[PDB]
């Protein structure tokens, strides 16, 4: 009310409304859903277009050969945290020639969305993303909020009726984890998890946008005619 | 570069600059023009380092141009001399400093009379009768001491000045390619083709 | 009025308004506890478990700076990791200059500043934890608790967040009934005790247990976590305790 | 972080008013009286020492200061802003003068130096100007003996006698009448005692009294001797004793 | 007042959203693609008669292989234009190559969120570039001053917009020949313009593989004009 | 340095600081430019509750950027010297590099260039000033006249008019100029602009300003005889 | 942050006036009035201190006119700091310029560069504007004799006669129906005195409450000089004209 | 390098030598010292390789941005110039270059401009830059005629970069020729001097020095 003119600003019940207007962003998002095995881990994203004539806004980006994200929200800030996650995996690589930890990976983006909540003048992030990748510790699902709150996790969604996918993945937690050495069977459970946060539409060809990284398998990413398998 | 005199008469300035351009063995050019004009009534002879020579003259050309349209008025040749004297004097205590040589002649209308200064790279600045820069001096000079006389016609000078560019092509060791040769006077700067 | 709407503001009543809003905000957070005993200190948190997917034991909370000091925090978890990241910056230059490891003072006034700048300009926020740190050093073992006006003392016993009142009568309690001292291994497992009566306070969610200590004698003065059996055994005797 | 107050705490109000200026003045009248005379021979400047509590040492808080050895500085209003206007005047002094023409400013010029430094603090950004008004008396070779007021705004003012502060409207009447053109500097002194007992309410002795004058050289002051040429300081602060003497013949 | 990079409770950028406000005061951009080119037209609308019309240069080149038109504080558009011509150039420069459309766009869009207490506020203008490169063919992107881009068979911008849009929805194929796109930014520009198209309140462009980026001439474009009032009244 | 964000966007999609500043403009003297077939010319309103002037040395209207090109201004007159300076600088460091003078085109172009970045620049107003700016490019004789104003947009006019009453001397020139025909010559470009200038002003003495500009840097300004002669002139035929 | 407290200095109206150089103004109105005439033979400057104190040293002060230079001086209006900022620019500004051309600065020069300051603090920085309006009187060998108004807008203009600070409306009238052009300076005088007798606030004017200087070419031979009245020359000049 | 060019009533002739050298080793025998900057703008390069290589093609990057912003083509005065000004921002740091900037315009006319590393800058009919200027000078103006054909103009260039291909030992390789009209550059072949020089002595009857 009073005290949501700027992030610098505590409200009288300790609450920084425009970190919680941020979060708002992520909510009006498109789903995104998250889950892992122990081999693998997978990402699923539904596109959002502005009319039928528009292509569809893509939703997840590559951070390096085992590592990369979903995003949901202000998509400009994701390129510029993502930007930021390619430029670590980067450093890592070059200066001590050693993949970048998903979990170190998490306490960065945690660090560099801090500072925007703490100094007058700027504002926070406006986005979520979902970090999946395969490092020395096995695969790795992430969850990136823009207050700075990084949470690893087995699966998860995020985006407008993420709840429903939330909840799906929370019954399903006992299968999805054991599909071991089976690409196409992970995915199909992170497709039906999507599913049940559907309304009025449903997965079409150059809607769904799948990404997955495992053992033997790089972060590639599949659109068009490579995702009608899963439908 | 090389060779830049002048000579002030009665009712002008007379300047004479070398054609030559030489880099090595190669004699590049022999129609080179080492002058700008700065005003209407005002006109800089250079000789130097190449390169600094042309970025110089044209550096304060561009900067009396600006002065003239902003004040909708032409500065003497004493105040264009002195802001060129403070260019280079400023210059020589720089990281690189101009080597460059020039010769200011002009003719001031609010006195009605004919100017020349002799400014070296250094910021060493001049009002002479007559004037020269590098080793043209050397033999222009005694030359002068003899022949000139402060009463002159423009006629005259100009052959007290082909006395002077005789001189040179007789006793100098390079070939400067003749004169190109410039007149200042109340009616402003004009080129003498036949020389 | 309009006092509390900037940081730096002093009231009429001679009170930053923005440093106590950020109190509300380490009010609200889970609760963390610290506990000095004999030749160390040891470190306890609750961690909510949200949801059924939450990878457990990976998600870890407490944070080490330098190789002999913990640090625990309540509130908004990102300002705690500035805290500490700030921290380590300032024990590594201690170091350099010194040769030896920051002393646990010494680490303490340094937060201590650190937290006490922010409350001096209106471009800057305070920091929304208080920190609950400490290790061994030269002159032995060292406990303290650091609050968002910079504010810092000593400690035999900490506790912040939501049971902080439950946990502070429960450290009370082993002051009184052990006055010659507590040692490592016993503090361990009424760390596990005070947290598990302090989730009383927020026992919707049920909750992971996180424990970590450093002691002259058990971890050779550097900062350990507490894992596998050692854990399982404080697990179960909180767990005895409670029933 | 970092000072993002870059722009004026002190604008014009609509009527053309000045705000923080004003209010700097209105603080000045709060302020302790302190008044300077100006003699044939000499210069006088005086305040009161009103003491903060009876256990504190009012010979440690100095009102009336040196600038240079034949320049004083009193003052009234917030005494801080003067402890600081005092540091930067003396240091003043010293870089844009002294060190480039190896003698002291005459005193209309460190004047003038000071209200530049109480004028900038009038409209630079994120401060507010100070709160006080200085009187200063000085000699020099040129212009001889001399008085100067200095406002909060950055103005000054050359004065034969003025007043400032608390009762400044009926010290200065006070002095229309005393003052003429041919008072020797023991004159002055005389009636700035006068002036200031009007004001003053509680104890009137030389421990509750500050006053130094501007007069004749003092050698035995200099604390060397064998250069001719340097005499000593014109600037003498009066001692308890030398006030008491002259409150008997009063 | 309030921060300029302040989050309405909504979730929204208060300056980003007030900007889009004054595209829609804008004049109208259209543009179509299809397999043989992209069309880019716009209305010039001049504020009064006395304005020499072909001096409103709504339509721009950035390189041979890449278009642009524009709507909404078109003063605002400068520098968004002097950096994709840049951007475009030091790409041939650093690789020897034409620059990918879609990689344009995104270098002109990262300009877009870089305001705050960087410039002082928002971009005022949206961008339509249209281009070709060998990878992606034919594309037409609708640069916002959000930072986000769409591409789009067909799209208008400016104060006609979503009529026209609505327009593009029905007569958009995938089949549509660069004549028939030609008519068709004409037909829908006359429908939502004030006053009556002509070719000197009007103009159009396109972007050909062979021919590269050309912006008509007021004779070619009164032909098209005159071509597409007979069709209309043959039926 | 001071940062403040002074021009930006209000719910409504304007930007008041820019819109205030055509407020400003609004309230300067009228300027007006009309280009015949073989020249422009450039008409100002001197404000006549200022007598006591000394005309010599008081800054006249209409300024050269270069010998080639005039600007002229409504708005606020200390905003106008800001932009000419600029404008002057900019003119001799063209020639400097491209070895040539600038365009109109050009020169336009980059003073409006200079009045756009002030208004999306933290700790700036924009400039309360809209400027006519005539002239010939270099080795070309077709009449060129451009218009800028504070947002940055600019223009090119075969006539046109800014600063107070300008919406009816606009008007009139609107009725009274034929783009087929322009005025053919100096003296019918000049009195359809002192015309224009009549529909506003008051008394044609001391109040009108004129300068004429034509090919290869013939600029002059008239005197004040010269245009009263044509203020005489046009009144003696609209007794009709 | 600190946008709380901004006043916004550097702003537009909605009538497109900038508050701040409009409320500068009305603080000029109040200070004490300067006139300046320009006669054929040289120029008066004339100004009336703000009201005096009888134990105010009057021989030994400067107040309102301010020697820039050998051939230009300056009356001031407003806040005396703010002039003293903007008259030592101004006196170095002359300096660099002599220094550079070996020439005194042209008037109008010094004019333009001293306004250009004062219109910087009205468009950006942020900072309040200068609260001076100055009388400019000088001379130089282009366009002779030469005054000049400048004020907090950074606006100047060129005149024969004209007054600023207070009552100048009632002033300007006064100069507009006695000022003629052929006048000398002696006249010149005699008119700048008669206008501040009359629109002054006080009872009756006289020689300790008056600041006066003219510029003539009453050296000797074709070279100008500043005289800044003493106070006793200034109170003969009243006898003379019979003010007193 | 021998590189010249020269104008005449037909427009501009353009001929370059293709050796490269690093010391007394031949390093390349098929370099291209000819940049194309634009249908009408030609760049010759003489000196340090990769400064001529770098900066022409840097140069020619500076052009289309004039020609994207203006909407004109750039002048070959303005061209040259961009190119002298750059070079004397670096003047002392070493740079070495030899270049000359050739094209037509319509305002200009035909016109070549020398531009080196000290920064020079002169506008001129016939230039020779490279270690074997002198010996391309030699032939070039005891032949050159303004009123020459765009035949024998193409020849006489040819002709002169094998004089100085000859002779010099740091030029060689194969010629390269460009003639440039009203309408634009064109090329006109390479001509390796293994052959060239045979067929010249053979045909021309000159090289009487060489054993036949
Ligand atoms: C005629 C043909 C000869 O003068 C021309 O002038 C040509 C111009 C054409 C090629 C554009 N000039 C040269 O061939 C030129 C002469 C030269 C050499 C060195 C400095 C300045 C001028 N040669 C080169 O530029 C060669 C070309 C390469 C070998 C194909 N390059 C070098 O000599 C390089 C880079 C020189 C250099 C310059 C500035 C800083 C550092 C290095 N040097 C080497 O490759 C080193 N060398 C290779 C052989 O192994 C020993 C190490
Ligand atoms: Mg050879």
């Amino acid at each position: 009310n009073n005290y949501d003119g700027d992030t610098v600003t505590f409200s009288p019940t300790g609450r920084l409304f425009q970190v919680e207007y941020a979060l708002e962003a992520i909510k009006q998002g498109s789903v995104t859903v998250g889950l892992r095995s122990n081999t693998h881990a997978v990402l699923v994203a539904l596109k959002r277009n502005a009319d039928e004539l528009s292509s569809y806004q893509k939703k997840i980006i590559k951070c390096d050969e085992h590592m990369g994200l979903s995003l949901a929200g202000l998509a400009p800030d994701a390129r510029v945290l993502s930007n930021y996650l390619r430029q670590q995996c980067n450093y890592s690589s070059l200066v001590f020639n050693r993949k970048l930890a998903v979990e170190r990976a998490g306490h960065l983006l945690c660090d560099k969305a801090q500072k925007n909540t703490q100094s007058y003048g700027g504002r926070p992030y406006g986005v979520g993303l979902l970090i999946i990748g395969y490092d020395k510790s096995g695969a790795h699902l992430l969850e990136f909020q823009p207050s700075g709150n990084v949470t690893e996790l087995y699966g998860t969604a995020i985006g407008a009726r993420s709840q429903g996918a939330k909840t799906y993945l929370e019954r399903t937690l006992d299968t999805f984890i054991k599909i071991d050495g089976n690409p196409d069977e992970l995915i199909k459970a992170g497709v039906e998890a999507i599913s049940q946060s559907l309304r009025d539409e449903s997965l079409t060809v150059d809607n769904l946008s799948i990404a997955i990284v495992g053992k033997d398998t790089p972060f590639t990413i599949y659109d068009g005619e490579a995702v009608a398998k899963y439908i | 570069m090389d060779i830049i005199l002048g000579i002030r008469v009665q009712d002008s300035v007379i300047l004479a600059s070398s054609k030559a351009v030489t880099r090595g063995i190669s004699v590049l050019k022999d129609s080179d023009d080492k002058t700008r004009q700065l005003s209407p009534h005002t006109l800089m002879s250079f000789a130097g380092e190449a390169g600094d020579t042309v970025q110089f003259a044209e550096y304060i050309q561009a900067n009396i141009q600006l002065y003239s349209i902003r004040e909708d008025y032409e500065l003497s040749p004493q105040a264009v001399s002195s802001f060129v004297r403070q260019e280079l004097a400023k210059s020589i205590r720089s990281r690189r400093p101009y080597q460059v040589n020039v010769l200011i002649g002009g003719y001031d209308k609010k006195k009605n009379k004919p100017e020349l200064y002799q400014i070296d790279y250094l910021g060493t600045k001049v009002e002479l009768p007559y004037g020269a820069h590098g080793y043209s001096g050397f033999y222009t000079f005694s030359l002068l001491d003899h022949h000139y006389r402060p009463d002159m016609t423009t006629e005259e000078g100009l052959d007290l000045l082909k006395l002077c560019v005789q001189e040179l092509e007789k006793r100098m060791p390079m070939d400067f390619k003749g004169v190109i040769v410039k007149i200042v006077d109340k009616d402003g700067i004009r080129q003498v083709d036949d020389f | 009025t309009g006092y509390d709407l900037s940081n730096s503001v002093f009231s009429p009543d001679g009170r930053n308004f923005q440093v106590e809003y950020a109190v509300k905000a380490v009010e609200n957070g889970t609760t963390s506890i610290g506990i000095k005993c004999n030749d160390g200190v040891v470190f306890a948190v609750e961690k909510l478990i949200t949801s059924k997917l939450l990878v457990p034991q990976k998600n870890v909370k407490i944070q080490v700076v330098d190789r002999h000091i913990g640090c625990v925090y309540s509130g908004l978890i990102p300002d705690g990791r500035h805290l500490v990241n700030r921290g380590r910056e300032e024990a590594a230059s201690f170091k350099k200059l010194y040769k030896t490891p920051i002393p646990i003072p010494a680490f303490a006034d340094r937060l201590g500043q650190y937290v006490q700048a922010h409350t001096l300009y209106n471009s800057v926020r305070p920091f929304g934890v208080s920190t609950i740190f400490g290790g061994v050093d030269k002159n032995g073992a060292h406990l303290y608790m650091l609050e968002p006006s910079g504010s810092y003392w000593g400690y035999k016993g900490a506790a912040t967040g939501k049971g902080r009142q439950s946990a502070k009568a429960e450290l009370e309690k082993l002051v009184d009934h052990h006055p010659e001292g507590l040692s490592a291994r016993e503090a361990v497992k009424q760390a596990a005790k005070i947290i598990y009566l302090a989730h009383e306070d927020n026992k919707e969610k049920d909750f992971e247990l996180e424990i970590s200590w450093c002691s002259l004698s058990e971890t050779n003065g550097l900062h350990k976590f507490v894992k596998g059996d050692l854990l399982q055994e404080a697990i179960d005797f909180a767990q005895k305790e409670i029933n | 972080m970092t000072d993002r107050y870059s722009f004026s705490l002190t604008t014009f109000s609509p009527s053309g008013k000045l705000g923080q200026i004003d209010y700097a003045l209105t603080a000045v009248k709060q302020g302790v009286t302190s008044l300077g005379i100006k003699a044939t021979n000499g210069v006088v400047i005086a305040t009161e020492k009103k003491s903060s509590s009876p256990l504190a040492m009012s010979e440690t808080l100095s009102k009336v200061s040196l600038l240079t050895p034949d320049i004083g500085a009193v003052y009234s209003g917030m005494g801080p802003d003067y402890r600081v206007l005092v540091d930067k005047s003396r240091k003043v002094a010293h870089t844009s003068y002294k060190r480039i023409y190896g003698e002291y400013p005459p005193t209309k010029l460190l004047v003038s130096e000071v209200a530049k430094i109480m004028q900038e603090a009038t409209q630079s950004g994120g401060v507010r100007p100070f709160g006080v008004s200085l009187l200063i008396a000085g000699h020099d070779e040129f212009n001889g003996f001399s008085l100067y007021q200095v406002d909060p705004s950055g103005s000054y003012f050359p004065w034969k006698a003025t007043a400032i502060g608390k009762g400044s409207v009926a010290a200065k009447t006070f002095l229309e009448k005393r003052w003429n053109d041919e008072l020797e500097l023991e004159d002055a002194i005389h009636i700035a005692l006068l002036t200031l007992k009007e004001s003053v309410e509680g104890e009137f002795n030389g421990d509750t009294i500050e006053l130094a004058i501007i007069g004749d050289e003092n050698p035995d002051l200099l604390g060397y001797t064998g250069i001719p040429t340097d005499k000593g300081p014109r600037f003498r602060k009066l001692t308890s004793q030398e006030i008491n003497d002259r409150l008997e013949a009063l | 007042d309030r921060g300029v990079s302040t989050f309405s409770p909504e979730g929204r950028l208060f300056q980003v959203e007030y900007s889009l406000e004054a595209i829609k005061l804008g004049s109208t951009a259209i543009g179509i693609a299809t397999k043989e080119g992209v069309v880019l037209g716009v209305e010039k609308r001049a504020t009064s008669p006395l304005l020499e019309s072909d001096s409103i240069e709504k339509i721009v080149e950035i390189d041979r292989h890449i278009g642009c038109a524009m709507s909404g504080l078109t003063a605002d558009a400068r520098s968004m234009i002097e950096h994709a011509r840049t951007a475009a150039v030091t790409h041939n420069l650093y690789y020897d190559e034409d620059i990918n459309v879609e990689s344009l766009t995104q270098s002109v869009c990262d300009l877009a969120l870089r305001f705050g207490e960087l410039m002082s506020r928002p971009f005022g203008v949206a961008l339509l570039i249209a281009g070709h490169d060998a990878d992606d063919g034919y594309q037409l992107f609708h640069a916002e001053p959000s930072g986000t881009f769409y591409r789009y068979n067909a799209k208008a911008i400016g104060s006609g917009s979503e009529g026209a849009q609505a327009e593009l929805l029905n007569e958009w194929h995938s089949s549509l020949t660069l004549k028939e796109a030609e008519l068709l930014v004409l037909k829908i520009l006359k429908q939502v313009m004030e006053e009556k198209l002509d070719e000197n309140n009007a103009q159009l462009s396109c972007i050909t593989k062979q021919d590269g980026f050309k912006i008509y001439d007021n004779e070619k474009t009164a032909e098209l004009i005159k071509e597409l009032k007979e069709k209309e009244a043959a039926e | 340095g001071y940062d403040r964000a002074l021009s930006i966007f209000s719910p409504d999609g304007h930007i008041f600081q820019v819109e205030y500043a055509l407020e400003a403009v609004k309230r300067g003297t009228c300027a007006v430019g009309v280009k015949g077939k073989n020249c422009v010319v450039l008409g100002c309103e001197r404000r006549s509750t200022l007598k006591l002037q000394d005309t010599r040395i008081t800054p006249s209207k209409v300024s050269k950027i270069d010998s080639h090109v005039v600007l002229s201004f409504s708005g606020l007159n200390a905003d106008s010297r800001i932009l000419i300076e600029k404008a002057r600088v900019e003119a001799q460091s063209h020639r400097l590099t491209l070895e040539d003078p600038v365009t109109v085109e050009y020169l336009t172009r980059y003073v409006a260039g200079v009045q756009q970045r002030y208004t999306q620049s933290g700790g700036v107003r924009p400039f309360g000033v809209s400027t006519l700016i005539a002239g010939f490019d270099p080795r070309d004789d077709e009449p060129k006249l451009y218009q800028t104003e504070p947002s940055g947009i600019y223009s090119s006019w075969s006539a046109q008019t800014i600063g107070r009453n300008s919406k009816t001397v606009r008007e009139f020139l609107e009725k009274n100029y034929d783009r087929k025909e322009p005025p053919a010559t100096v003296e019918e470009c000049v009195k359809l602009t002192v015309r224009s200038l009549l529909e506003v002003v008051q008394t044609g003495a001391k109040n009108i300003e004129i300068t004429v500009v034509k090919p290869d840097s013939d600029i002059v300004a008239l005197s004040s005889e010269e245009i009263n002669q044509y203020v005489t002139q046009i009144e003696q035929e609209k007794q009709e | 942050g600190s946008r709380r407290y901004d006043s916004r200095t550097t702003i537009f109206s909605p009538e497109g006036r900038l508050y701040q150089v409009e409320y500068a103004l009305e603080s000029i109105s109040h200070a004490g009035t300067a006139i300046g005439i320009m006669a054929s033979d040289g120029i008066v400057l004339a100004a009336e201190r703000k009201v005096t104190s009888t134990l105010l040293e009057q021989d030994t002060s400067t107040e309102k006119l301010y020697k820039l230079n050998d051939k230009i001086a300056v009356a001031v209006a407003g806040l005396t700091a703010d002039a003293e900022i903007l008259i030592n620019t101004a006196r170095i500004h002359a300096q660099n310029y002599l220094k550079t051309y070996n020439e005194d600065i042209p008037v109008e020069i010094l004019v333009r560069r001293l306004s250009d300051i004062k219109q910087g603090y009205t468009q950006h920085g942020g900072l309040r504007p200068f609260g001076v309006s100055f009388i400019y009187a000088g001379y130089d060998d282009r366009y002779g004799y030469q005054l000049y108004t400048s004020n907090p807008s950074g606006n100047y203009t060129g005149w024969k006669a004209i007054s600023v600070g207070a009552n100048t409306s009632a002033a300007q009238t006064l100069l507009q129906m006695d000022y003629k052009d052929d006048m000398k300076v002696d006249d010149a005088i005699e008119l700048a005195l008669k206008t501040l007798s009359k629109t002054t606030d006080s009872s009756a004017l006289t020689y300790d409450r008056l600041e006066f200087a003219t510029i003539r070419k009453g050296a000797n031979d074709g070279e100008v000089y500043q005289k800044i009245f003493k106070p006793q020359e200034i109170k003969d000049i009243l006898v003379k004209t019979g003010i007193t | 390098t021998t590189t010249l060019a020269f104008r005449f009533q037909g427009g501009i002739i353009v001929a370059v030598d293709s050796r490269a050298t690093a010391g007394n080793w031949v390093a390349s025998q098929t370099v291209k010292k000819v940049i194309e900057i634009n249908p009408f703008l030609l760049g010759t390069m003489a000196g340090g390789t990769a400064d001529c290589q770098f900066w022409e093609t840097w140069l020619g990057s500076q052009c289309r941005l004039h020609e994207l912003r203006e909407k004109e083509r750039i002048s070959v005065a303005a061209a040259s110039k961009i190119l002298s000004n750059l070079v004397y921002q670096y003047k002392g740091a070493g740079l070495s270059m030899g270049t000359m900037i050739c094209g037509y315009t319509r305002k200009e006319g035909p016109t070549i401009y020398y531009v080196d590393s000290d920064g020079t800058r002169l506008k001129g009919d016939i230039f020779c830059v490279g270690s074997g200027q002198t010996f391309a000078y030699g032939v070039l103006d005891s032949n050159y005629k303004w009123d020459l054909s765009v035949e024998d103009a193409l020849y006489l260039g040819k002709r002169s970069i094998l004089a100085a291909a000859h002779r010099d030992a740091y030029s060689g390789g194969s010629v390269n020729l460009y003639h440039v009209t009203e309408d634009g550059w064109i090329y006109h072949g390479n001509h390796d001097v293994g052959e060239l020089f045979w067929k010249v002595k053979e045909e021309e009857g000159s090289f009487n020095n060489v054993i036949g």
